[PDB]
């Protein structure tokens, strides 16, 4: 915007003040100082706003590095993308970059399941996973990786009667 | 009209009302393939009809005209303006390069243009009395 | 009409664009360059005079 | 059991101004005066372009997070959970759901025809189909294709067990939803009719989404306002002052008409970048909370519900979601 007349005679400087020498100079040196005033400050507008802009990922960057770095996340896709464990920081210019660390289940299988259980008149219910009929027994698994433990007292907890309930399975406890 | 423009005119030949409508203006945007594959380009015409902007075409009448250009019967209407240059297909893909409401155009094999992909079609078998329980991690 | 001129470290002038052949070459002279990314990008506006 | 509603904008309008046609007319000497201001109508251009490819990725951010568009079930009731009027109609001809069709006709506004002042609105990449396509593939993932969604693949459970998993996440035992499923599932259906009466016969549930198109429009009329004034010419219509002024007398009062137009232009464009950056804070945090409510179970305080978060489905709406 330099190189750029404003109406003026000339868009340098020196080259008004050779030719002239008194008001006729100050009226068109005016046109230039308003046209390179504006262009300076619409400058300076337009990086206020984008600084703004990077305060807020600078902001972001410094929770991801708080909870996903000195820590370990709960928040669903907040660190990776599976079940978050891990995580490090490594510099980059003008930036950060992280490398998380997640758990990706993958195989998957086919089972019958059920509610609870009715052994002796009484309900059954699992405490911290599922009913799985496997095929050929009845055993409780957790929820997240296959693993078939034998029911046990242990296991379940006995609440309420065998009555109000849909799709108790009767079985050995 | 609202804008307090001039929306219509009476005829001083003693005869009825017409209307008055601003021309036909509008932006050009040029798709490329990247100039590392190909040197041929798409042009889109945005809010036009393409029926308007293509008799304008042979009547010599664009402003910006172009030395040596033509318009090999692919003209394509869309909703974003009028697109010359890419001929429209029905196999849709992921979107190389956006345009308009739900089109992409991609070079694949000249331009081609198609509509948007979402993703993959699945469905889940629904029952209840299954579970699906993982066997195997990574 | 408008040229675009590339200058040598030699000084002397070796390629041009003339920026109203083609709708490529109009793209060239937009963006100064002679190699472009793949993409969409806007360019003079047009009137139907 | 309790539901409640929140409305948050992702998106508003592109626009784009032709800088030549709305400072000058048809007047080849106001374009060649023009162009002694050098690059200012190019930083204008792209400046606007800017804007509008950005809310093109505010949607992309929120909607599309699922890489797999599941078919809807055609039961619809699970359990004892009535969950139609979130789903599609298959015998309906819209692809939208029944609430979503309230939303759609609440939220009103202020084939190819131009207006003399420059000015033009652009369609946004995904139309309203895609968009409800979309959030059809959430719901019905939600109730069936398992919990197991996002960090992992559909995993098919009866959804009498998500109820009781995520009764389990609160600090409830299993046998509360069992034993109570009946009740529990009556006291689901009647709150999203409530929802449905109060959606259709209110006035004013959706204010976030009328203040994004009613401020968008008050900016345009401004700028098409100042068409009509001088700033110290004779006139401010060209060619009636263009004429009888000799050649260079009216080249001083060019000049006056030309630097007032540019400040109305550049004072609308830095206004749509302050009120761009305020929509992008709003993008982001619904883009958190179709991650955190819908996708997962959430034990922030007042960050999804009201109480203690049970699940979240994710409607449509004009510009905005509704959770
Ligand atoms: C489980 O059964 C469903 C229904 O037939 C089937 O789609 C799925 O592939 C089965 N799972 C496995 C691991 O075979
Ligand atoms: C599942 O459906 C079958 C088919 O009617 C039914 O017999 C069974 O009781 C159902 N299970 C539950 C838990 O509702
Ligand atoms: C899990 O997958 C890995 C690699 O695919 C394989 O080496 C391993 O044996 C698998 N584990 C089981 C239990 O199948
Ligand atoms: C520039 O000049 C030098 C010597 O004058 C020559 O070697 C070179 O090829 C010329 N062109 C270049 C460096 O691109
Ligand atoms: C579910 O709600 C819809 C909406 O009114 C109703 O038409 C339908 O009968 C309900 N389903 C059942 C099983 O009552
Ligand atoms: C283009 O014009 C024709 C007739 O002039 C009309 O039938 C058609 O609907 C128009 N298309 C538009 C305006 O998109």
């Amino acid at each position: 915007q330099l190189s750029s007349n404003f109406g003026a005679i000339s868009s340098v400087l020196n080259d008004i003040l050779s030719r002239l020498d008194k008001v006729e100079a100050e009226v068109q040196i005016d046109r230039l100082i308003t046209g390179r005033l504006q262009s300076l400050q619409t400058y300076v507008t337009q990086q206020l706003i984008r600084a703004a802009e990077i305060r807020a990922s600078a902001n972001l960057a410094a929770t991801k590095m708080s909870e996903c770095v000195l820590g370990q996340s709960k928040r669903v896709d907040f660190c990776g993308k599976g079940y978050h464990l891990m995580s490090f920081p490594q510099a980059a210019p003008h930036g950060v970059v992280f490398l998380h660390v997640t758990y990706v289940p993958s195989q998957e299988r086919n089972f019958t399941t059920a509610p609870a259980i009715c052994h002796e008149g009484k309900a059954y219910f699992p405490r911290e996973g599922v009913f799985v009929f496997n095929g050929t027994s009845w055993f409780i698994t957790q929820r997240n990786f296959f693993s078939p433990q034998i029911i046990t007292t242990d296991n379940t907890f006995v609440s309420g009667n065998c009555d109000v309930v849909i799709g108790i399975i009767n079985n050995t406890v | 009209d609202v804008s307090d423009f001039t929306d219509s005119v009476r005829d001083p030949k003693t005869s009825e009302i017409l209307d008055i409508s601003p021309c036909s203006f509008g932006g050009v945007s040029v798709i490329t393939p990247g100039t590392n594959a190909s040197s041929e380009v798409a042009v889109l015409y945005q809010d036009v009809n393409c029926t308007d902007v293509s008799t304008a075409i042979h009547a010599d009448q664009l402003t910006p005209a172009w030395r040596i250009y033509s318009t090999g019967n692919n003209v394509f209407q869309t909703q974003a303006g009028c697109l010359i240059g890419a001929e429209h297909v029905d196999t849709s893909y992921e979107c190389d390069i956006p345009i308009g409401a739900g089109i992409c155009a991609s070079y694949h094999t000249s331009i081609v243009a198609y509509t948007m992909s979402l993703g993959a079609d699945s469905s889940i078998a629904y029952s209840n009395n299954t579970i699906a329980i993982p066997t195997n991690f990574s | 009409t408008t040229f675009m001129l590339k200058y040598d470290e030699n000084g002397t002038i070796t390629d041009a664009v003339d920026c109203s052949q083609n709708p490529l070459a109009e793209l060239k002279c937009s963006v100064k360059s002679f190699e472009i990314d793949k993409g969409i990008y806007q360019t003079s506006n047009f009137r139907v005079v | 059991i309790s539901i409640t509603t929140e409305v948050m904008p992702v998106s508003m309008a592109k626009t784009s101004v032709d800088c030549n046609m709305y400072i000058c007319g048809d007047s080849t000497e106001c374009a060649n005066l023009l162009l002694q201001y050098g690059s200012f109508c190019t930083q204008l251009n792209r400046a606007l372009s800017g804007i509008a490819a950005e809310q093109d990725r505010n949607t992309r951010e929120v909607f599309a997070q699922v890489k797999q568009m599941y078919k809807t079930p055609t039961l619809k009731y699970f359990g004892g959970f009535n969950f139609s009027q979130i789903l599609p109609d298959p015998l309906k001809p819209t692809k939208r759901s029944f609430i979503e069709d309230l939303l759609f006709n609440k939220v009103t506004l202020a084939i190819c025809a131009q207006k003399f002042n420059g000015l033009t609105v652009l369609p946004p990449l995904l139309t309203d189909d895609m968009i409800a396509a979309y959030t059809a593939a959430l719901v019905s993932g939600t109730a069936t294709a398992g919990w197991t969604f996002g960090a992992g693949a559909a995993l098919q459970i009866p959804f009498a067990m998500q109820m009781a998993y995520r009764f389990n996440g609160i600090g409830v035992t299993q046998n509360v939803l069992y034993e109570n499923q009946k009740q529990i599932a009556n006291q689901f259906n009647k709150a999203i009719s409530q929802i449905q009466e109060s959606l259709t016969t209110t006035s004013t549930a959706l204010g976030k989404l009328q203040d994004v198109v009613n401020q968008n429009a008050q900016a345009l009329n401004t700028l098409v306002k100042q068409l009509s004034s001088n700033f110290g010419a004779i006139s401010s219509v060209l060619n009636d002052i263009l004429s009888r002024l000799d050649k260079v007398e009216a080249e001083v009062q060019i000049d006056r008409l030309i630097t007032g137009r540019l400040q109305s232009l550049q004072t609308y464009v830095t206004q749509q970048l302050i009120r761009a950056a305020e929509i992008r804070a709003s993008a982001n945090l619904a883009a958190t909370k179709m991650s955190e409510c819908v996708l997962g179970q959430s034990k922030r305080v007042d960050f999804c519900g009201k109480g203690y978060h049970l699940m979240s489905f994710p409607q449509a709406a004009p510009h905005g979601v509704v959770f």
